[PDB]
């Protein structure tokens, strides 16, 4: 599922801006 | 008429702006008038933290910035824009600047402690948002972004994690970091890799659009619980925003897709926020129908929910972090460049 596609990567916690 | 009535609202708030815009707040506090507990949150610029005012006992939320870093890191006139626009801007959606002032080797933006956590926490926890739930945090926006385009702002760092939930359970905007006053065009290449629309990849001049498009993609993540375009490595990411394609998920309704569609176009002169409308064509879509603009606004629509409270100073709605010590050196770093702060 596209879900678990997500919760399996690695830009789940908090993002930084560029 | 209500429209004349819009209009009227936006010209006044415009005069008060641009007094404080002129003329701003400087040097309104100092370091010793509070105690540092913890750190809330931190960003690539900087960290913010928990204090306590020691003469009334308020707490707040205190961003500090090491001056030579901001110089290292060439963000000197994007900390100078934070700053002057955040002391000008009156919104009930964004966080209010009580303090500010600088030091031999920091820059300090004291801020209204907004106690109940970064939205992202909690969509992450519960997954998704209900349409209705999403709707909600999503009108505030488009109020926030009518507020502040037509000051000439652009926001350019929307995201969960920049969007404070409040007592009341509503949002307070934070991180102006990247917020600029500009008519017509601009170039920087700033944001966030999940955010950016795809005329800043492509280095392409800009406008008040790129926040329009951000819009897109923090309601489809709100309401989905991942966003339209992710991958490991942001490169990939860049490769799908700019393709024009993007897939929703089953649940998604009729009417939400049609507004995400007309938020993430990928040519900005078609992009809904961008057309003669302006606001109007993303205030009146199907959509948002059910939506009372002036009871957002007021705060008088129920919320989701009301974050916990365990009483002032808690932090419990936000993660723990490594604590540095903010040391101040006995020589002044960088004066001339920090002159205006
Ligand atoms: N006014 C505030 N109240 C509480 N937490 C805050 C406040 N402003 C910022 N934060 C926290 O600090 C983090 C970094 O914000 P920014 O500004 O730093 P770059 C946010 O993601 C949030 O966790």
């Amino acid at each position: 599922t596209t879900y678990a596609d997500f919760i399996a990567s690695g830009r789940t916690g908090r993002r930084s801006a560029i | 008429s209500e429209q004349e009535s819009v209009k009227e609202f936006l010209a006044k708030a415009k005069e008060e702006f641009l007094k404080k815009w002129e003329s701003p707040s400087q040097n309104t506090a100092q370091l010793d008038h509070f105690d540092r507990i913890k750190t809330l949150g931190t960003g690539s610029f900087g960290r913010v933290m928990l204090v306590k005012h020691k003469e009334t006992g308020n707490h707040y939320a205190m961003k500090i910035l090491d001056k030579q870093k901001v110089v290292k890191l060439k963000q000197i006139e994007h900390t100078l824009n934070e700053k002057r626009i955040l002391q000008a801007v009156n919104f009930p959606f964004l966080v209010k600047l009580e303090f500010s002032f600088k030091d031999n080797s920091n820059l300090y933006m004291v801020m209204e402690y907004v106690p109940g956590g970064e939205m992202f926490s909690h969509l992450r926890r519960i997954g998704r948002f209900s349409e209705p739930h999403a709707r909600f945090y999503a009108a505030q926006i488009v109020l926030t972004f009518e507020y502040l385009h037509s000051l000439d702002l652009i926001y350019r760092d929307l995201k969960p994690e920049n969007l404070l939930i409040d007592q009341q359970g509503y949002i307070q905007v934070t991180d102006f970091g990247f917020a600029k006053r500009v008519k017509g065009r601009t170039w920087t290449l700033c944001g966030t890799p999940e955010y950016l629309a795809p005329e800043i990849i492509l280095s392409k001049g800009y406008n008040k659009a790129v926040d329009w498009w951000a819009l897109g993609v923090l309601i489809y993540e709100m309401a989905a619980g991942y966003p339209p375009f992710f991958a490991d490595q942001p490169i990939q990411i860049y490769e799908k925003i700019v393709s024009g394609k993007v897939r929703f998920p089953s649940h998604f309704s009729s009417d939400l897709k049609d507004l995400l569609r007309n938020l993430l176009q990928v040519d900005l002169t078609k992009r809904f926020g961008n057309l003669k409308n302006g606001v109007n064509d993303i205030k009146n879509h199907k959509w948002f129908a059910t939506t009372d603009w002036i009871a957002i606004y007021q705060r008088k629509v129920e919320a989701p929910f009301i974050p916990k409270f365990k009483g002032p100073g808690d932090t419990s709605n936000f993660d723990d972090y490594e604590e540095e010590e903010i040391r101040v050196s006995i020589n002044e770093k960088c004066g001339k460049e920090f002159t205006e702060f």
